[PDB]
C-alpha cells in the first residue's frame, strides 16, 4: 500500500515458487522476493511476451527530540485526533475514536486487540469522506462497499479485500447493503479473526487479522428516533453488539451549528483549506510514525486498575437495567473497554494504562450509548 | 459382406429349436405361441431358456456368452419361422422374450464383465418414463451424391454415416435423413433399484435404468418390484460411456398346497402348529410386541391389520376392498412411533415414513421434471412402493393436503389415477395403512369428540377401519409397569423379549395363512348382520357416528380373523371377536 | 519460459557390428605350437602403427569363423560391409588407444576382402547379382586420373541459412541430392 | 534386476513367499484356507508385518509397488497350487497390501514419492459410477461388415482409418457392445481434517478403483486409503498433442482399510485420576476454564460428550437406540453459548460446527449437485456420524430443516430421495444446539416455546433443555468482571484423550440398583406430574444420563449414583425450564 501513490493502483507480479521455495507463502502475507525477472512466452517489430518473477528467496515480513515534546503534550491525542479529517468540521469525539482504531489494541496474553466501529446515520454526514482520510492515513488499508471474501478461481486460491487487510483496516463503506452471506463472514472475523470460505465444500480457513470501519445508513431516508434501533437499520442487531463501538449520527437541523458548518464549507471553496484550527492538523507521514511507535508499546494492566475498572463496568450495567431499551451491556462491552483503555495507555506511551485512560473510555462509551438517543 | 459364422450357427440351431422342439404333449409350443403372435399387439415370442438349454447346451451357451451379438439374429429367425408359418403383415417387428433363466443376479453383481451377455436380475422400479420411438436403423442420404444410405445403424445416439455411399463423393457432412425410411422401435426407460432384501443395512442401493421395447414398454409399472431378463450394454453419454440393462422381458418379482409344499416339512409342523394353537391371537400379540405393556388392542388391530380381509370383486368391475386402514392417535410418547417401528422392523414390504415428508414424491406418486432430460417422469411414491404392503406413516395429523387428498383417492379405490403436464396414467394402490398421529394440542380431550381433537378430514376418518386413542394415564401401574419393561429391556441388553412364536416363524405363518381366501358361512352372514344390529342399535355418544362402511371394516376384519388361524370359512366366533375390538375401538365422548 | 530448446539426450544391426568386433578382434589363427595369434588385431596394429588405415580379409575366413556373416555379405555387401568397417573402426582404436598426441584422432578403413572362391565369368551375369558380392577376372583397358570425391558433405540453405551438415552421399557412381527448400 | 531398480523377481518372490508361510504375529497360511474355502481370491496383507519379518523387502517394496506386487501374486498363486493345489476359482489369488507408511498428512506429499505405494486416512467426500472404461474395441466396416478389433492402445483407442477386407477408406467403425470394458470408479476424498496440523486448507484427492474394490466404500466414510501415488499429464486441448509441464496426481486404490491407543502411561495416568472422588467435579469444572458460574451447563454438556453406551437392539425388533445425547443451551444473546460450542467444537474430534441459518457455510443437510456429475454433497450431520454437531442460533431454522432434525433426533438417520433413489444416510451425532430468546432479551414468565417459537414435538425430542439468563445481579457482574480481569493477565489433551478412552474402552452396563433408583425417580416424577408430567421419554434421558455418568467414572456398569447425579441434573433442566 505505502508504495502505491493516492492517484495510482496496486499492480501484481507473477512469481513462480519452485522446489524447497514452495509452501513459504499465504495470500496476505508481507513478504520479501528475491530471483530473477524473465520472460515468458505461453510479433510486430520483435516478439511481445509475458514477464514474471523466478522466485529464489522468499522471506516473510512482520524521533527527534522536539517530537518527543510533543508526544509529551496532554493535547497531543486531542491533537492528533484533530488532524483526522480536519475539514471535516465537528465530529471530533468519532475523530477520537477512529485514531484509537487506527493504533488499535494490544492483545496481551490472547486478547482481540482489534478496534471495529461501526458508523450509522443519515447519508450526507462526512461518513464516506471520513474512511477515505482513515485509508489514506492507514499504513495497511483496504477499501470496499459491498471481493470482500476469499475464493477459489479456475484453482487459485483468491484473496478477497477482508484477507488483504491482515491486521490493517478493511473500510466498508455501504454497509447496511451488504449480502448477507458477507455479513455471517465478517462475523467470524470478529469473533475469530479468520475467514472460513468453501467453495467446493472445503473449509479453508484463512487468518484474517484485521479491525473492520463500518459505515452504513438508515433505510427510508434520515434516522427516525421514534423507530428504534435496527427498525431504520436492517443488520443484525447481535452483529452490532459484536462491534467494539457504534455511534450515530443524526441531522439535527440546529441552525446555529448548521451555521457554523456552512461557514466552514464557505472558508473552504474561499481557500481549499479548512479554517484555521486551534493546532493546525499534523502531515499523514508524521502521524503514522507515531502510529508506529504506538504499536511499538503493549502497556499492561495493573489489578489495581481492575478494582476501579470493575466498579465502573457494573455501574453502567446497572444503568442497562435501568434503561427500558437493552444497551448491549454484557462481557463484550468489559473487553472492548480494556481495549481502549490500553490503547490510550499507547498513544501515551505508557506501558501502564492508566484511571485517566480507562474513564476516557467509558466517556466514549457513553457518548457512543448516548448517541443511540 | 462379412458374415457372422457364429451367429449364423446359432441362429440356424435356434430356428431348429423353434421347429423342432416341443412340449411334454409332443406338438411344437412355439409353433403355437407363433400362431397366437400372429395377432395384431403382438410381437415377442415368449421362449423358455432351459428348453433351448435342453434343445442344444451349447446353444444356451452361446447365446448366453453372446447374447447380444446373436439376439439380432434370433429376431431374423423368429420373423422367417412366423412369416412363412402364416399369414404375417410383412412390415411389423418380432422379438423373442427370453425367461426362467436360474442365474438371478444382484444389481451389486453388474460388472463390466456383464456386458452383452444374457442375464436375469430383480429389484424395485423407481420411476418410470414415456414411451419414445427411437431411430435403431438410419436411412440418410448424402446432400451431393444423392445416394440413399441405407442400414446405418445407430448405436443409441445420432451417428450419421461415416462417409458417402459413393466412393468418389466425399460429402462426409450432409447426410439428410429419411424419418420414414429409417427403422424405429419403441423404448421406454424406467429407473430400479436393489430391493430390501438384497440391500445390506445402512448402505445406499444401487440404481440403473432399462429399456423397454416391443409388448415390454408398458410390462411393469412406477414403483413396483419385478424381474428383469436381458442383458447389460454400454451407451456413449456426454470416449464415455455408461451402462443400462435392457430387460427384453419383465416379470413381477417372484395357493396354499404350493407354499406348503414349498414349505420345509419343520416349516410346515411349525405353520400346521400355529394354526393349530388355540389362543394364537394374545400369545402372538405379545411375541410381536415384546417391548411393549399394555395396549393389548392395539396388538390385537395391528396384527388383524397384518392378515387383512379378504379382497373381493363385484360382477360390475368394482373391487371391494380386502384391506384394512388403522390410526393410533395418543399423546407424546405413548410408543405409536415405537409400534411403528416393531411393525416396520419385523415385516417386509413394510416402509415406514413420516407426514412431514417433503420429498418430490411426497408419498405418493408424482409426475416430475428430469433433472438431466428435463422431460417429466413418473416418480413412484412411497405409497407405491407399499403397493401389497404396509405403510407405517407418522405424523398422520401432519399430512399435506395434496398428499391427503391423494392417500384419500387411494384408500377410497385403492387406486391412483395422476395426470399432469399432458402425462396421464393410473397405478394400483392396495397398501395397508397404519396411521400414527397425536391429539391437538398434544393431548386428546375426551369430553371433545376425535374429530375435534384431531385435524383429520371426516372422509379420511370415515374410511379408516380403526382407531386407537392412546391417552397419557396419570395411572403409576401402568407407568411403573411401562418404566420395568424399559429398564429390563435397557438393561437386559438381549433375551428381555419374549417371543413365544419366532419372527420368521410368524412370517411364514402370515405367508401360509395368506394363501387361505376365508369364506363368510351363511352362520357369519345372520351373525354378522346380528352383530351390525347391535352396533345399529347402540348408535354411539360415539365420538364418530356409524354407517355401512363400519359393516365394511366389520366384515374385512371377520374375514382377517378367519385368516388368523387358516381356517377357510368364517365363524361366529370370528364375529363377534371383530365386533368386540371395533365396539372397543369406539371411544364416546366423556363429557 | 520457451526461448531455448534443450537437446534430446539418451536382423539387429548392432549385434551384426558386434558379430564383426568379435570376429576381427577375437578370430585366431595358427594353432598351439604357433600360436593362436588375431590375425586382423595384430594386422589393424601395423597398420594404424603405419599409415595403411586398410585391412586385406578372407571372406572364407569370415565364413569359416561364421557362414552367417560371410552370406549376409553376398546378400546384401554395401549394409553388411558398413557396420564391418564400423567394428573395424572401433577395433582398432581399442587395439592402439594410446596412441600418440594428435593421432588420437582416429581415421577410418578401407576393409579391403578377398575370396579363394573361383571367379565367375562376366559373360555370365545378370540384374539378380546387382546389389550382391560378384566376383570376376579380367584385364584392365582404361584408368582415370585420380580424383576427390565426396562422401561427407555440408550445405546451407543460401537465404534462410539453414545449414544440413554431415550428409553422406552413398559411395558410387550417384550424383547429387539437393534439398527442396 | 530390472533396470533402475534392486528388485530380482525370483528372490523377492521367493522372499515374500517365505514370509507368507514363514511369519510371526502363521495366520497367512489360515487365510489362505479361508480364501480357499470362501473363494474370494484377494489376500490383503499388513505391510508392517513385511516391515517386521524383512525391512529390505518392505522397502523395495514400497520403492517399486507396481513390479513386485506381480512376484507376490506368483508367490501366492503358486502357494495356492501348493496349498490346496485342486480347486475352482474364477481368477487366482490377488493379494491387496495395506497399512505400510502413515506419512497421511497429504497436505504433506512431494513429488519423490511418485509411483510409491503410500496409505493416508482420509473421509471419502465423493464418489461416481463405475466408469465402463475400454480396453479392446471391436470395428466392423460400413461396407463390407469387416470384423476386427484393437486391444488396448494406451488409453486411446487407435481408428483403423483404411479396412481389411475391401481395404476401402475409413469404414470400420467401432461397435460398443462388442468392444471390451472394466470398472473404474473414481472417488473424491478429503484429507482426515482432525489429522491435519493447521487445518488452515483441508487438502482433496482423487481416487480410483480399476475393476476390484469398486463401490464397496461410499462417501463420508473415514478410512485409509492404500494405493500407487500417480501422476500423470494433461493435453494442453485434447486435439493437439501439447501437455502441460504439471502434472494432476491421483490415487489407483489397492486396499481400503474402514476406520492400540496412545501408550501404557497415558490409560495409567487417566485412570489414576479417574479415581478421585471430585473427579466429575473437576472434570466439569476444568472443562471450559474461561466459563465462570456456570456447573450444571458444564456437567450436562460433559455428560454428552463421554455419551451414552451403544446398545444393539437388534434382537428386539426395536429399532437402533438414541444412545447419543442432545442438549439445547437456551439463553439471553452475550451469554457465552457461542463461546461454548467453539471450544467444545475445537476440543472435541470428528466434530462439526454450523448456524441455524441456511447461510452457514457448510450446511447442516445433504444435497446433489451437478459439476456435470450430479453427485452428492453430505451435510454436517452427516458427516459427524460419529461425533458432535454444535448448532449455534438453532432457533432461526427453516422448517424443513427442523423436520430434517427431527428425523435424525427420531432415528439418528437421514433419508434423501436423491433423484428417485432413497438413501438412509446415518447420523449418530450428539447435537449440541444453541437458540436465544426471542426479542431482545427473554421475557420472563413465557415458556420456551413462547420465547423461542418452534414445535413442541421437536423441542421434547432434546433429553436437555439447559436455561440460562444473564442475572440482574451486580454483584454477579462485578464477580465475573474480576475474573475476566484475572484471565486478562488441567489442559485440554488429557480430558480429549480421558473421553477418546472411555468411548474405546469403557462401556457402562446397567445394574439392578441403578434399574431400581431409576425406576423410583420415574414414578416420583410421575407422581410430581401426577397434579408437564413425567414421560418415558424421561426415563430414556435418565437412562442415557446414567450411562454417560458411569462412563465418566469408568465404572464400566451403571451405578446408583449415576442415576442420583443424571436425576439431579435432569431436575435441575427442569428447574431451569420450571414455568407454572
Ligand atoms: N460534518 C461535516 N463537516 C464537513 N463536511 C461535511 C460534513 N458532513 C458532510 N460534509 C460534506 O458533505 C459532502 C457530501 O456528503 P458526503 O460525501 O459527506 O456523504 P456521506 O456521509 O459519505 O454519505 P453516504 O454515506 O449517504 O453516501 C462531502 O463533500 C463532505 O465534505
Ligand atoms: N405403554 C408402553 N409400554 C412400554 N414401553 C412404552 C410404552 N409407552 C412408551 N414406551 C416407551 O417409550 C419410549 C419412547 O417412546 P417413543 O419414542 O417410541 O414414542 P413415540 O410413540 O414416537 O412418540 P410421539 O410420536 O408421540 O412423539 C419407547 O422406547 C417405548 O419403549
Ligand atoms: N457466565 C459467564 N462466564 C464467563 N464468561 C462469560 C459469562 N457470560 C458471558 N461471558 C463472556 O461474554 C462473552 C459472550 O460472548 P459470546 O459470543 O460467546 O456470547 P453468546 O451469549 O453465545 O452470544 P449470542 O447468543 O449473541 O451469539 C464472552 O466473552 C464470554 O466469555
Ligand atoms: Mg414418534
Ligand atoms: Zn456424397
Ligand atoms: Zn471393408
Amino acid at each position: 500500500s505505502d508504495q502505491v501513490p493516492v492517484g495510482n493502483i496496486p499492480r501484481s507480479i507473477t512469481v513462480l515458487v519452485e522446489g524447497e521455495n514452495t509452501r513459504i507463502a499465504q495470500p496476505g502475507d508481507h513478504v520479501s522476493v528475491t530471483g530473477i525477472f524473465l520472460p515468458i512466452l505461453r510479433v510486430v517489430q520483435g516478439l511481445l511476451s509475458e514477464t514474471y518473477l523466478e522466485a529464489h528467496r522468499i522471506v516473510k515480513m512482520n524521533l527527534t527530540r522536539e517530537e518527543l515534546r510533543q508526544i509529551a503534550e496532554e493535547d497531543f491525542y486531542e491533537k492528533l485526533a484533530a488532524s483526522i479529517a480536519p475539514e471535516i468540521y465537528g465530529h471530533e469525539d468519532v475523530k477520537k475514536a477512529l485514531l484509537l482504531l487506527l493504533v488499535g489494541g494490544v492483545d496481551q496474553s490472547k486478547i482481540r486487540g482489534n478496534i471495529n466501529i461501526c458508523l450509522m446515520g443519515d447519508p450526507g454526514v462526512a461518513k464516506s469522506q471520513l474512511l477515505s482520510y482513515i485509508d489514506r492515513l492507514a499504513p495497511r488499508s483496504q477499501y470496499t462497499t459491498g471481493g470482500l471474501t476469499a475464493a477459489v478461481l479456475r484453482l487459485t486460491l483468491e484473496g478477497g479485500a477482508l484477507v488483504l487487510a491482515d491486521q490493517g483496516v478493511c473500510c466498508i463503506d455501504e454497509f447496511d447493503k451488504m449480502a448477507e452471506a458477507d455479513r455471517t463472514a465478517i462475523h467470524e472475523v470478529m469473533e475469530q479473526q479468520t475467514i472460513s470460505i468453501a467453495k467446493a465444500g472445503i473449509l479453508t480457513t484463512l487468518n484474517a487479522r484485521c479491525s473492520i470501519l463500518a459505515a452504513a445508513n438508515p433505510a427510508y431516508g434520515r434516522y427516525n428516533p421514534r423507530r428504534s434501533l435496527e427498525q431504520n437499520i436492517q443488520l443484525p442487531a447481535a452483529l452490532l453488539s459484536r462491534f467494539d463501538l457504534l455511534w450515530l449520527i443524526q441531522d439535527r437541523p440546529d441552525r446555529d451549528n448548521d451555521l457554523r458548518l456552512a461557514q466552514h464549507i464557505t472558508y473552504v471553496h474561499q481557500h481549499s483549506r479548512q479554517p484555521p484550527s486551534q493546532f493546525e492538523p499534523l502531515d499523514m507521514k508524521l502521524m503514522r510514525r507515531y502510529i508506529a511507535m504506538c504499536r511499538e508499546k503493549q502497556p499492561m494492566v495493573p489489578e489495581s486498575l481492575a478494582d476501579y475498572i470493575t466498579a465502573a463496568y457494573v455501574e453502567m450495567r446497572r444503568e442497562a437495567w435501568a434503561s427500558k431499551d437493552a444497551t448491549y451491556t454484557s462481557a463484550r462491552t468489559l473487553l472492548a473497554i480494556l481495549r481502549l483503555s490500553t490503547a490510550l495507555a499507547r498513544l501515551r506511551m505508557v506501558d501502564v494504562v492508566e484511571k485517566e485512560d480507562v474513564n476516557e473510555a467509558i466517556r466514549l462509551m457513553e457518548m457512543s450509548k448516548d448517541s443511540l438517543l | 459382406e462379412v458374415r457372422d459364422e457364429v451367429a449364423e450357427k446359432c441362429q440356424k440351431l435356434f430356428l431348429d429349436f423353434l421347429e423342432e422342439f416341443q412340449s411334454s404333449d409332443g406338438e411344437i409350443k412355439y409353433l403355437q405361441l407363433a400362431e397366437e403372435l400372429i395377432r395384431p399387439e403382438r410381437n415377442t415370442l415368449v421362449v423358455s431358456f432351459v428348453d433351448l438349454e435342453q434343445f442344444n447346451q451349447q446353444l444356451s451357451t452361446t447365446i448366453q456368452e453372446e447374447f447380444y451379438r446373436v439376439y439380432p439374429y434370433l429376431c431374423r429367425a423368429l420373423k422367417t419361422f412366423v412369416k412363412d408359418r402364416k399369414e404375417i403383415p410383412l412390415a411389423k417387428d418380432f422379438y423373442v422374450a427370453f425367461q426362467d433363466l436360474p442365474t438371478r443376479h444382484k444389481i451389486r453383481e453388474l460388472t463390466s464383465s456383464r456386458i452383452g451377455l444374457l442375464t436375469r436380475i430383480s429389484g424395485q422400479v423407481v420411476r418410470t418414463h414415456p414411451v419414445h420411438p427411437e431411430l435403431v436403423s438410419g436411412t440418410f442420404l448424402c446432400l451431393d451424391c444423392q445416394t440413399v444410405i441405407r442400414d446405418v445403424e445407430q448405436q443409441f445416439k445420432y451417428t450419421q454415416p461415416n462417409i458417402c455411399r459413393n466412393p468418389v463423393c466425399a460429402n462426409r457432412r450432409r447426410f439428410l435423413l429419411d424419418t420414414n425410411k429409417s427403422r424405429f422401435v419403441d423404448f421406454q426407460k424406467v429407473r430400479i433399484q436393489e430391493t430390501q432384501a438384497e440391500l445390506p443395512r445402512g448402505s445406499i442401493p444401487r440404481s440403473l435404468e432399462v429399456i423397454l421395447r416391443a409388448e415390454a414398454v408398458e410390462s411393469a409399472q412406477a414403483g413396483d418390484k419385478c424381474d428383469f431378463t436381458g442383458t447389460l450394454i454400454v451407451v456413449p453419454d456426454v470416449l464415455s460411456y455408461r451402462l443400462v440393462f435392457l430387460a427384453c422381458c419383465v416379470a413381477p418379482t417372484n395357493t396354499a398346497e404350493s407354499i406348503k409344499n414349498q414349505m420345509t416339512v419343520k416349516e410346515w409342523e411349525k405353520v400346521f402348529e400355529m394354526s393349530q394353537d388355540k389362543n394364537l391371537y394374545h400369545n402372538l400379540c405379545t411375541s410381536l410386541f415384546p417391548t411393549i405393556h399394555g395396549n393389548d388392542e392395539v396388538k390385537r388391530g395391528v396384527l388383524l391389520m397384518l392378515f387383512g380381509g379378504v379382497p373381493k370383486t363385484t360382477g360390475e368391475g368394482t373391487s371391494l376392498r380386502g384391506d384394512i386402514n388403522v390410526c393410533i392417535v395418543g399423546d407424546p410418547s405413548t410408543a405409536k412411533s415405537q409400534f411403528l417401528k416393531h411393525v416396520e422392523e419385523f415385516s417386509p414390504r413394510a416402509v415406514y415414513t413420516s407426514g412431514k415428508a417433503s420429498s418430490a414424491a411426497g408419498l405418493t406418486a408424482a409426475v416430475v421434471r428430469d433433472e438431466e432430460s428435463h422431460e417429466f417422469v413418473i416418480e413412484a411414491g412411497a405409497l407405491m412402493l407399499a403397493d401389497n404392503g404396509v405403510c407405517c406413516i407418522d405424523e398422520f395429523d401432519k399430512m399435506d393436503v395434496r398428499d391427503q387428498v391423494a392417500i384419500h383417492e387411494a384408500m377410497e379405490q385403492q387406486t391412483i389415477s395422476i395426470t399432469k403436464a399432458g402425462v396421464k396414467a393410473t397405478l394400483n394402490a392396495r397398501t395397508s395403512i397404519l396411521a400414527a398421529a397425536n391429539p391437538i394440542s398434544g393431548h386428546y380431550d375426551r369430553s371433545k369428540s376425535l374429530k375435534q381433537n384431531i385435524n383429520l378430514s371426516a372422509p379420511i376418518m370415515s374410511r379408516f377401519d380403526l382407531f386407537f386413542i392412546l391417552v397419557d394415564e396419570c395411572n403409576e401401574v401402568t407407568d411403573y409397569a411401562i418404566a420395568r419393561r424399559i429398564v429390563d429391556l435397557h438393561s437386559r441388553i438381549e433375551e428381555s423379549i419374549d417371543r413365544v412364536y419366532s419372527l420368521d416363524d410368524i412370517r411364514r405363518y402370515l405367508l401360509f395363512a395368506r394363501q387361505f381366501k376365508p369364506k363368510i358361512s351363511k352362520e357369519s352372514e345372520d351373525f354378522i348382520v346380528e352383530q351390525y344390529k347391535h352396533l345399529r342399535q347402540r348408535d354411539g355418544k360415539s365420538s364418530w357416528r356409524i354407517t355401512v362402511r363400519q359393516l365394511e371394516s366389520m366384515i374385512r376384519l371377520s374375514e382377517a380373523m378367519a385368516r388368523m388361524h387358516c381356517c377357510d370359512e368364517v365363524q361366529p366366533k370370528h364375529v363377534k371377536e371383530a365386533f368386540r375390538l371395533l365396539n372397543k375401538s369406539i371411544i364416546r365422548v366423556e363429557t | 519460459s520457451g526461448f531455448d530448446d534443450p537437446g534430446i539426450f539418451y536382423a539387429r544391426k548392432s549385434q551384426l557390428q558386434r558379430r564383426f568386433k568379435e570376429f576381427l578382434r577375437q578370430y585366431r589363427v595358427g594353432t598351439d605350437r604357433t600360436g593362436f595369434t588375431f590375425k586382423y588385431r595384430d594386422e589393424l596394429k601395423r597398420h594404424y602403427n603405419l599409415g595403411e588405415y586398410w585391412i586385406e580379409v578372407e571372406m572364407e575366413d569370415l565364413a569359416s569363423f561364421d557362414e552367417d556373416l560371410a552370406d549376409y555379405l553376398y546378400k546384401q555387401p554395401a549394409e553388411h560391409l558398413q557396420l564391418l568397417e564400423e567394428a573395424a573402426k572401433e577395433v582398432a582404436d581399442e587395439v592402439t588407444r594410446p596412441r600418440p598426441s594428435g593421432e588420437e584422432v582416429l581415421q577410418d578403413i578401407q576393409v579391403m576382402l578377398k575370396s579363394d572362391a573361383s571367379p565367375s565369368s562376366i559373360r555370365s551375369l545378370k540384374s539378380d547379382m546387382m546389389s550382391h558380392l560378384v566376383k570376376i577376372p579380367g584385364i584392365i583397358i582404361a584408368a582415370s586420373a585420380v580424383r576427390a570425391k565426396a562422401t561427407r558433405i555440408s550445405i546451407q540453405c543460401r537465404s534462410c541459412r539453414n545449414t544440413l551438415t554431415n550428409i553422406a552421399m552413398r559411395p558410387g557412381l550417384e550424383g547429387y541430392a539437393l534439398p527442396r527448400k | 534386476v530390472i533396470w533402475g531398480t534392486d528388485v530380482n523377481v525370483a528372490a523377492c518372490k521367493e522372499n515374500f513367499q517365505r514370509f507368507l508361510q514363514r511369519f510371526i504375529d502363521p495366520l497367512y497360511m489360515q487365510r489362505l484356507g479361508e480364501i480357499n474355502v470362501i473363494g474370494e481370491p484377494f489376500l490383503n496383507v499388513n505391510c508392517e508385518h513385511i516391515k517386521s519379518f524383512d525391512k529390505n523387502l518392505y522397502r523395495q517394496l514400497i520403492s517399486y509397488p507396481q513390479e513386485v506386487i506381480p512376484t507376490f501374486d506368483m508367490a501366492v498363486n503358486e502357494i495356492f497350487f501348493d496349498r490346496y493345489p485342486d480347486s475352482i476359482l474364477e481368477h487366482q489369488i490377488q493379494v491387496r497390501p495395506f497399512n505400510a507408511l502413515k506419512t497421511k498428512n497429504m497436505r504433506n506429499l512431494n513429488p519423490e514419492d511418485i509411483d510409491q505405494l503410500i496409505t493416508i486416512s482420509g473421509m471419502v467426500i465423493r464418489t461416481s459410477q463405475l466408469i465402463p472404461e475400454m480396453q479392446e474395441a471391436f470395428f466392423q466396416c460400413q461396407v463390407c461388415a469387416h470384423t476386427t478389433r484393437v486391444e488396448m492402445d494406451r488409453g486411446r483407442i487407435a481408428e483403423p482409418s483404411v479396412c481389411g477386407r475391401c481395404h476401402t477408406t475409413h469404414s470400420m467403425a467401432l461397435i460398443h457392445n462388442r468392444s471390451l470394458f472394466s470398472d473404474k470408479q473414481m472417488i473424491k476424498l478429503q484429507e482426515s481434517p482432525e489429522d491435519m496440523p493447521a487445518g488452515q486448507t483441508p487438502h482433496t484427492v482423487i481416487l480410483f478403483a480399476h475393476n476390484d474394490l469398486v463401490d464397496k466404500v461410499q462417501p463420508g466414510d473415514r478410512v485409509n486409503v492404500t494405493g500407487i501415488y500417480r501422476a500423470v499429464p494433461i493435453r494442453v486441448n485434447p486435439r493437439v498433442s501439447n501437455v502441460k509441464s504439471v502434472y494432476k496426481t491421483h490415487i489407483d486404490v489397492i486396499h481400503y482399510r474402514k476406520t492400540k491407543l496412545f501408550s501404557e502411561k497415558r490409560v495409567e495416568l487417566l485412570k489414576e485420576l479417574s479415581r478421585k472422588p471430585d473427579i466429575y467435579e473437576r472434570l466439569a469444572s476444568a472443562l471450559a476454564p474461561s466459563i465462570y458460574e456456570h456447573e450444571d451447563i458444564k456437567k450436562g454438556i460433559l455428560l454428552q460428550l463421554f455419551g451414552g453406551t451403544r446398545k444393539d437392539f437388534s434382537h428386539t425388533g426395536r429399532g437402533k437406540f438414541r444412545a447419543e445425547i442432545n442438549i439445547l443451551l437456551c439463553g439471553d444473546p452475550g451469554t457465552s453459548k457461542s463461546q461454548l460450542l467453539q471450544y467444545v467444537y475445537n476440543l472435541v474430534p470428528r466434530g462439526q460446527y454450523t448456524s441455524g441459518k441456511g447461510s452457514s457455510a457448510v450446511g447442516l443437510t445433504a444435497y446433489v449437485m451437478k459439476d456435470r456429475q450430479l453427485v452428492l454433497q453430505t451435510g454436517a450431520l452427516v458427516l459427524s456420524d460419529n461425533g458432535i454437531c454444535c448448532i449455534d442460533e438453532f432457533d432461526k431454522m427453516n422448517e424443513s430443516t427442523r423436520s430434517v432434525l427431527h428425523e435424525v433426533m427420531e432415528q439418528q438417520t437421514l433419508s434423501i430421495a436423491k433423484a428417485g433413489i432413497i438413501c438412509q444416510l446415518n447420523a449418530r451425532t450428539s447435537v449440541l444446539a444453541a437458540a436465544n430468546p426471542i426479542e431482545s432479551q427473554w421475557n420472563p414468565k413465557k415458556t420456551t416455546i413462547e420465547n423461542i417459537q418452534l414445535p413442541h414435538t421437536l423441542l421434547s425430542r432434546f433429553d436437555l433443555i439447559f436455561l440460562m439468563l444473564d442475572p440482574q445481579d451486580e454483584a454477579y457482574d462485578r464477580r465475573l468482571a474480576h475474573h475476566l480481569v484475572a484471565l486478562y493477565y488441567l489442559d485440554m489433551a488429557v480430558l480429549k484423550d480421558y473421553i477418546a478412552y472411555a468411548h474405546s474402552t469403557i462401556m457402562p452396563r446397567l445394574s439392578e440398583e441403578a434399574s431400581q433408583a431409576l425406576i423410583e425417580a420415574y414414578v416420583d416424577m410421575r407422581k410430581i406430574g401426577s397434579s408437564v408430567s413425567a414421560y418415558p421419554r424421561q426415563l430414556e434421558s435418565l437412562i442415557r444420563l446414567a450411562e454417560a455418568h458411569a462412563k465418566v467414572r469408568l465404572s464400566n456398569k451403571v451405578e446408583a449414583i449415576d442415576v442420583e447425579e443424571a436425576k439431579r441434573l435432569h431436575r435441575e433442566a427442569l428447574k431451569q425450564s420450571a414455568t407454572d
